[PDB]
């Protein structure tokens, strides 16, 4: 309840600040402006590379999602199995990175 | 010279000092002169609810010692 | 008579290779750059307190124009038009006639300070030290035509600034 | 299809980029944004009157362009400056070289992102502008180096201050070089960037560091020497890979060698006059203008008509800090030039910008526009 | 009256905040840019006056035209001036920006930047010294100090 | 310890401007509070100070008057308020006041 | 094994440090004598309740009180 | 009462962000051999107030936007996430004491890229969208090493509790067993906030007016101060006497200010990375060492019998 009140208060303060920033300078009457970029009028071409680094983030973030219960997993009584699977998951994250390296995947966003 | 930056760092340091000082003194005010009860786990919450039940005044921070038993 | 910048071969013993790997992994030259910036943090800055402190100038400085007078009140300018003949910007416009006592004097002496390139050929062409480019550099205006000086403005600049112009010419005329 | 950007004028430069994603396929620099028609205005003004235009071409290399124009006019006049004027010209030419290389290195670091050695080295540049103001009266455009010598003798105590500056300036070069040379981020922005082969550098009309970064052993102060550069002792830095990093190191070492030359010029300044003692070219003293009849006539005729230059064409090139700075001066026998073509190195360098930025990226274009020290005043005239 | 006093104090406050936080957009056209950079250098140091170094044009308070304005770049000058939000100010710096200068009779030079944009402060020189440019910027700040927007608004 | 001498010099800069009142006066009008040898004063109230321990550029300065020619220059200090006999000295065109 | 290692430590020392730290992380727990005590501490941490036994009559090795000698002891955890 | 505690958190955040701009201009003054602001206020103390009033009465830039919703929600999300990263921070006691404050801060810092993405699409400029996508790709790149370094340090903590992270460092700073993690964490938080030498946006929100641009600016500096406080708690955690919390408050305040000055002292020292160079820095330099040290910090509390306590 305290956390929800804190989130509500921070959202309310942010909304009030954006409200002041979009209402206070509008009350100046200065002048209307007539006839209100490097590219002229062209379509943004889709780049393969930005999408590749986005999907690479998504897959390694899933591997991070698997790695996140390790500070709780180190408390177990099957420590040989736990250490084996922890080293196996970090090794599979590293093998994903090595395959992303060696097949020209990290190129011009290296 | 280089000590002219220190009024700004002093004002910024007082502004970083106010939140922790505020929450420490407010926790000692709202909990009967003591720290706020940290209940991350359900056993700690269970003993905290038992405190609130044994105090009689619906306050977990009113302590009852050996004066309450016969 | 020539030297090769950037024609050093790095060593390949284990010592220097480990030195370069320690420089890579421990960021040693980046700490060197942080140390140089930290060194300048604890220096006195070079900042003078303008308007209360002024940058140092010389007596040769070429600022705002002025028309000087002799030590009898007679103005030095005798309308010879050397200064508008040598003016590389053609910022000077002079018209003259004999006045009531027969003296060769100007009726128009205009310097468009927005055309002027402030190079001081007019003061070094002037055979009688009449036009000088004095010490004033703080004469910014809010209007364009305020930087179009006629003879009255330049004579008032001379009357305003003569106490300093004469001392600068006294300090500098032996180099001229 | 491929991308086409217009990095407009929001000096100044318009750039039309044909990109292929991150790469640069074509770089078209639209220039002329500071074309003022200097070398047409020179045609209606006398030689003394055309002198201050040269201050404003390479407006960080003022007394160098003054020196090149003065050498062109003195070559057509068949007269020579006195020795003291020559040592003063070489002294202030190397001070001008320090000015231009501080401007070059610190703005080339400012555009890439290292904004701090800018502020560190413009205090030294402020002190050298005080040297210009003490010698001539203006901080940038002095109109000091004139055909015949210089305008006015050094004020007393100026050389002691040039000594006190030159004694301390190598530590300033050392702390600039501490911030940038071994810095891995500065090396990653300049090592693989704009590699220019020596044959294409000779073919494209490149000059100065743009040649010497590519290993060509050419400096006009050595090979085609002017005023007293055959009497000073200095070394010429030579690159190895033709990239932005070697050109950076060449400019830092040219600051070192300019300090060496300034020390030698302070220790070897001769006594004597500072103008040519032909009063039909250089004006007489003001003490003898106001006493002698011939000197008053010569003062009148030099500051109204000017000296007549004999008819002829010359191409006088000096080693400005940006490279070979040339003046092709055509005289028809009058006291005004018939023609004055101004060769400046930045024009051919900015012409070679398109080859230098092939296969590179968009943030390498600012590094290549930095390694060619491009002042658009000398490019557009 | 009370409301006159209130709008006078409010004019003093907003004039203080607009002159003590000037952000310049500097046109580095020609040699005057070098002396603007000396006005930003550690000796004269614009930043201690609240005058920041190289703000973007869409949030700047003053356009410093520093150098020759040619015919080829006069629409770019007016376009960057039109992109500036109000209150925008223009400082003309040096002779070519002021009246054409040494290129006044040129075919390809706009004879003064006040044929293009409205100019508040004319700083003369070739180039004006960095101390002289700073004098012009402080005179601009004094011109902002005696503005009367809310006093005239209450009187209109 | 030499921090103590730094603190003593700051406290006698407070003492040198005539106390805290003159200290705050020069602090808010000048943005600089260091004391110097009073070299002179013109016919308007501009006071002219030296300190040859400072570096070259700081070693001569002026405190402008509060009222010159009918204008309240308490806050509106102006560079052109210096009369020309002090303009060679203040801009270091000569050594002589 | 000596020229290849020097070549990769001169070219790519980041990868050499990576594979060296990862190799130590793989092989070194199988050589450490302290690794047994990780398991012995984790089995000694009583999250639950030690539910007592019914005494049938023949259990000498189970205590009847916490302060009795027989049973598991943590003197090694104190001393180590 | 609790609302007073929320306000005494979130109002001095905005005041410290206001004066971080002054401290930045002064420190980058004196590190560049000049002075910072000293005319506007006494020692320049009125520079943030004058700056804020200048930005708040400026003419609105009046943009043509692709969306109204994202153009308004991007400053609101930026400020809300900038203020809600402070609530689990132990200083010595947090506002919201929770079991998973580290994972909470990691999640709410991962959510901050929507402000960049929404403000880039909500502008009609294609170059603004390219710069915003490059900034989003940079931020999601360095969030990977944030997560893995954070996981490796919490392998020494014992839980996701931020108050346990003060108990963890009672005998030693946690920069001593984890200084490669600490230096890669420091450069990774430097590259999260688009801070120099990773500030490619100064070498994505050019359509906002001066007010909302100041709001993005102050959310960014709230992130800078917050990540410095979080780095202080996580690697340089101070002594905590429970009877006098002002000792820990003064101590982590001084360390956090020195670390923010270290941000200011790094931006005054280095040129900018080109974009593929810091992509090379993450994916090919920081990430292999981060994975190798993650394996080391898994296997090391087991091989030393130093597994930290669960509670
Ligand atoms: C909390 C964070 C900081 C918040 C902002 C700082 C605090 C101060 C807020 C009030 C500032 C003063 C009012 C806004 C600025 C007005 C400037 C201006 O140009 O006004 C002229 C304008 C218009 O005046 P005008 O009619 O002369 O317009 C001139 C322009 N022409 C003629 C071309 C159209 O005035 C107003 O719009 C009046 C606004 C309210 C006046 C003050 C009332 C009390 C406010 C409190
Ligand atoms: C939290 C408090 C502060 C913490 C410290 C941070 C403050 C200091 C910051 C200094 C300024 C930094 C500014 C930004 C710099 C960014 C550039 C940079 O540094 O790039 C990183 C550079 C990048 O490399 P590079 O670009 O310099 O080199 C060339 C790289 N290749 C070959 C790929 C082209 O280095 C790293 O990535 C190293 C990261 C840290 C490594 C830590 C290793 C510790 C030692 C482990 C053991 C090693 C021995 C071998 C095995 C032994 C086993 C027993
Ligand atoms: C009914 C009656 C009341 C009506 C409403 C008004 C309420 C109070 C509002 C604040 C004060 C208003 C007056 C403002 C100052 C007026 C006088 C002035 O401008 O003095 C100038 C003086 C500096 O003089 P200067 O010319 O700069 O000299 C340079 C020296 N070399 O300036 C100075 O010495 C310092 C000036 C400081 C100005 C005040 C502080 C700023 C405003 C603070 C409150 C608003 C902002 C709150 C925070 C915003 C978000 C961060
Ligand atoms: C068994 C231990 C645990 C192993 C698994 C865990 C690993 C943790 C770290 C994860 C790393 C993820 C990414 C790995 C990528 C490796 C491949 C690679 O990078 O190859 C390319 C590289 C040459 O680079 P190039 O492609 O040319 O790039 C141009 C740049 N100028 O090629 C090279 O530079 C050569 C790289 C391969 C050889 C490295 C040898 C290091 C040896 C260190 C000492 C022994 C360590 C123990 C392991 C046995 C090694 C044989
Ligand atoms: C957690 C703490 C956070 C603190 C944040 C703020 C830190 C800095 C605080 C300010 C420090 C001192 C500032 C002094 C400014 C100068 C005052 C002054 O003298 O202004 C003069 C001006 C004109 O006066 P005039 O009548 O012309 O007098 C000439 C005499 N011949 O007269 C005026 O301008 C009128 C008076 C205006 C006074 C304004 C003072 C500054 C207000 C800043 C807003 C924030 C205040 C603190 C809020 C939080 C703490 C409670
Ligand atoms: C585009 C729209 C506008 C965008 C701006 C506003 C939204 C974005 C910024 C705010 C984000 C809000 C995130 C809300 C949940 C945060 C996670 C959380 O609550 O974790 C803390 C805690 C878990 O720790 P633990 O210690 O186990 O709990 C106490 C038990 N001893 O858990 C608890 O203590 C549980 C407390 C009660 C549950 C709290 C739930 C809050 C309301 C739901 C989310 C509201 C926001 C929805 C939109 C999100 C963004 C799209
Ligand atoms: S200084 Fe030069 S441009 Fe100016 S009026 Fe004199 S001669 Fe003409
Ligand atoms: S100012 Fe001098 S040069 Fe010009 S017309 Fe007068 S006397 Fe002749
Ligand atoms: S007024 Fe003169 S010095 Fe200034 S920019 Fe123009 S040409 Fe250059």
């Amino acid at each position: 309840m305290n956390l929800m009140i804190t989130l509500l208060t921070n959202f309310t303060l942010a909304t009030l600040l954006v409200t002041i920033a979009f209402w206070l300078p509008q009350l100046n009457v200065y002048s209307e402006k007539t006839s209100p970029d490097p590219m002229g009028s062209a379509r943004l071409p889709f780049s393969m590379k930005f999408f590749l680094v986005a999907i690479t983030f998504l897959l390694f973030d899933l591997e991070i999602a698997l790695l996140l219960p390790l500070p709780w997993a180190s408390q177990t009584t099957n420590l040989n199995t736990m250490l084996t699977m922890a080293l196996l998951l970090i090794f599979l994250l590293a093998v994903s990175l090595a395959y992303e390296w060696t097949q020209k995947g990290l190129e011009w966003t290296e | 010279m280089w000590f002219e930056v220190l009024p700004g760092i002093a004002v910024m340091g007082v502004c970083l000092f106010i939140p922790g000082m505020a929450t420490a003194r407010i926790h000692r005010f709202s909990n009967g002169g003591r720290e706020k009860r940290v209940a991350h786990y359900s056993y700690q919450w269970y003993l905290m609810e038992r405190d609130r039940r044994v105090s009689g005044v619906n306050r977990y921070y009113v302590s009852k010692g050996l004066e309450n038993i016969d | 008579t020539y030297k090769y910048v950037n024609l050093r071969e790095p060593s390949m013993d284990m010592k220097s290779v480990t030195d370069r790997a320690a420089q890579t992994l421990l960021w040693t030259e980046l700490i060197r750059g942080l140390g140089m910036t930290l060194s300048y943090l604890f220096r006195e800055p070079a900042t003078i307190n303008y308007p209360f402190e002024k940058g140092p100038l010389s007596p040769r400085f070429r600022g705002e124009h002025a028309l000087r007078r002799y030590p009898s009140g007679e103005e030095r300018c005798i309308a010879c038009k050397l200064c508008e003949a040598v003016c590389p910007a053609q910022a000077i416009t002079i018209e003259a006639e004999p006045r009531a006592d027969g003296s060769r004097r100007t009726t128009r002496y205009d310097i468009d300070m927005t055309k002027c390139i402030y190079c001081g050929f007019c003061q070094e062409a002037c055979p009688v030290d009449a036009i000088v480019e004095g010490p004033n550099f703080e004469f910014s205006t809010e209007t364009h035509e305020e930087l179009l000086y006629n003879k009255e403005k330049l004579l008032n600049n001379g009357d305003k600034w003569e106490a300093e112009i004469a001392a600068n010419i006294q300090a500098d005329y032996l180099y001229r | 299809s491929n991308l086409t950007l217009n990095f407009g004028p929001q000096g100044v430069l318009r750039l039309v980029m044909e990109l292929s994603g991150e790469m640069v396929r074509k770089c078209d620099p639209h220039i002329g944004l500071l074309h003022r028609g200097t070398e047409k205005l020179i045609e209606y003004k006398t030689y003394l009157q055309a002198l201050p235009y040269f201050d404003r071409l390479d407006y960080v290399s003022m007394m160098c362009n003054e020196q090149a124009y003065s050498l062109a006019v003195e070559k057509l006049l068949n007269i020579q400056p006195p020795p003291r004027a020559q040592w003063i010209r070489v002294l202030f030419g190397e001070i001008t070289r320090l000015l231009n290389h501080i401007m070059a290195v610190t703005t080339h670091a400012l555009d890439i992102g290292a904004m701090t050695p800018f502020f560190w080295m413009f205090e030294e540049r402020e002190k050298m502008f005080e040297f210009y103001e003490r010698v001539s009266g203006a901080r940038m455009h002095a109109a000091y180096v004139r055909p015949g010598g210089v305008h006015q003798d050094l004020p007393l105590g100026l050389m002691d201050d040039i000594y006190e500056f030159s004694k301390n300036f190598s530590l300033r070069i050392d702390e600039l070089e501490e911030m940038l040379t071994n810095n891995r981020i500065w090396r990653n922005r300049t090592v693989d960037i704009g590699v220019v082969t020596a044959e294409d550098a000779l073919n494209y009309g490149f000059s100065g560091v743009m040649l010497r970064g590519s290993g060509i052993q050419w400096d006009l102060r050595k090979t085609q020497p002017y005023d007293v550069y055959d009497q000073v002792e200095f070394d010429v830095p030579i690159g190895s890979r033709g990239d932005c990093y070697d050109r950076y190191l060449c400019r830092v070492e040219e600051m070192r060698q300019s300090i060496r030359i300034i020390s030698q010029c302070l220790n070897k300044m001769p006594p004597g006059e500072i103008k040519v003692d032909d009063a039909k070219v250089s004006p007489p003293k003001r003490a003898e203008m106001k006493t002698s009849m011939e000197s008053l006539i010569h003062h009148f005729k030099l500051y109204t008509e000017g000296y007549q230059v004999p008819p002829g064409a010359t191409y006088t090139a000096i080693e400005a800090p940006k490279g070979e700075f040339g003046v092709y001066l055509v005289s028809d026998g009058s006291s005004r030039p018939y023609r004055c073509k101004i060769k400046a190195p930045g024009f051919a360098h900015l012409a070679g910008l398109d080859k230098m930025s092939k296969g590179h990226m968009l943030a390498d274009v600012v590094a290549i526009i930095g390694t060619q020290d491009i002042v658009f005043g000398e490019v557009d005239r | 009256s009370r409301g006159e006093y209130v709008v006078a104090k409010l004019d003093d406050l907003i004039n203080w905040a607009r002159r003590s936080s000037l952000w310049p957009m500097t046109f580095g056209l020609a040699c005057c840019a070098v002396e603007m950079m000396h006005m930003a250098a550690p000796r004269y140091d614009m930043d201690r006056f609240g005058v920041v170094f190289r703000a973007s044009p869409r949030q700047s308070d003053v356009m410093i035209v520093a150098g020759t304005l040619t015919n080829k770049m006069a629409p770019a000058l007016r376009k960057v001036y039109d992109q500036m939000p109000e209150p925008r100010y223009v400082v003309s710096m040096g002779s070519c920006a002021n009246g054409g200068g040494y290129y006044h009779y040129s075919y390809s030079v706009v004879r003064g930047c006040d044929r293009i944009v409205p100019v508040d402060i004319y700083v003369p020189g070739c180039p004006p010294t960095a101390e002289a440019l700073l004098y012009g910027i402080l005179q601009l700040q004094k011109k902002i100090k005696r503005e009367k927007r809310l006093r005239i608004w209450y009187r209109r | 310890m030499e921090l103590l001498q730094v603190l003593k010099r700051g406290l006698q800069q407070v003492s040198g401007h005539g106390g805290l009142r003159g200290y705050l006066r020069v602090l808010f009008r000048a943005n600089d509070v260091r004391v110097g040898t009073l070299v002179g004063e013109d016919k308007y109230g501009n006071k002219y100070y030296e300190d040859n321990k400072q570096f070259f550029g700081r070693h001569r300065w002026v405190i402008y008057t509060t009222e010159m020619n009918g204008k309240n220059t308490f806050w509106d200090v102006d560079g052109s308020m210096v009369p020309p006999e002090w303009h060679r000295w203040l801009h270091c065109m000569t050594d002589d006041p | 094994v000596a020229a290849f290692l020097k070549n990769v430590w001169a070219k790519e020392p980041v990868l050499v440090a990576s594979f060296a730290i990862a190799g130590l992380a793989v092989i070194l727990p199988t050589l450490s004598p302290y690794t047994k005590y990780s398991l012995m501490i984790n089995r000694a941490t009583p999250y639950n309740y030690p539910v007592p036994l019914r005494d049938d009559g023949n259990m000498p090795d189970v205590p009847s009180h916490p302060q009795d000698p027989q049973g598991p002891s943590l003197e090694w955890l104190k001393r180590l | 009462m609790f609302m007073i505690n929320v306000l005494t958190l979130i109002i001095p955040i905005l005041l410290a962000v206001a004066f971080l701009t002054l401290v930045e201009r002064k420190v980058l003054g004196y590190m560049q051999f000049r002075k910072g602001p000293n005319v506007v206020g006494p020692y320049g103390l009125l520079q943030p107030i004058a700056d804020a009033i200048k930005l708040f009465i400026k003419e609105p830039l009046r943009p043509a936007t692709s969306s109204i919703s994202m153009f308004i929600l991007a400053p609101i999300l930026a400020l809300t996430l900038a203020l809600t990263m402070w609530i689990p921070l132990p200083m010595p006691y947090p506002l919201i004491n929770m079991n998973l404050g580290v994972l909470f801060m990691l999640a709410m810092s991962s959510l901050a890229v929507y402000s960049i993405l929404w403000s880039g699409w909500a502008s009609n400029s294609k170059y603004a969208l390219i710069g915003a996508l490059r900034a989003v790709a940079q931020t999601i790149s360095y969030e990977v090493t944030l997560a893995i370094i954070l996981l490796s340090v919490l392998l020494m903590n014992g839980s996701f509790t931020l108050s346990t992270l003060i108990i963890t460092q009672e005998q030693v700073w946690l920069i001593f067993p984890a200084w490669p993690l600490a230096m890669m964490w420091f450069i990774s938080t430097l590259a999260e906030t688009n801070r120099a030498p990773f500030d490619l946006t100064e070498g994505f929100n050019v359509e906002y007016a001066a007010g909302p641009f100041a709001l993005f600016f102050m959310a960014e500096y709230a992130n800078i101060i917050m990540m410095n406080i979080f780095t202080t708690t996580l690697f340089l955690g101070a002594f905590h006497n429970p009877y006098m919390p002002e000792l820990y408050t003064i101590n982590f305040t001084i360390k956090s200010l020195l670390l923010s000055i270290t941000f200011l002292w790094i931006r005054a020292s280095y040129p900018r990375f080109r974009y593929d160079q810091l992509m090379h820095l993450l994916w090919k330099n920081f990430l292999p060492l981060t994975l190798a040290l993650c394996m080391w910090h898994v296997s090391l509390p087991i091989l030393l019998s130093s597994i930290p306590p669960q509670t």
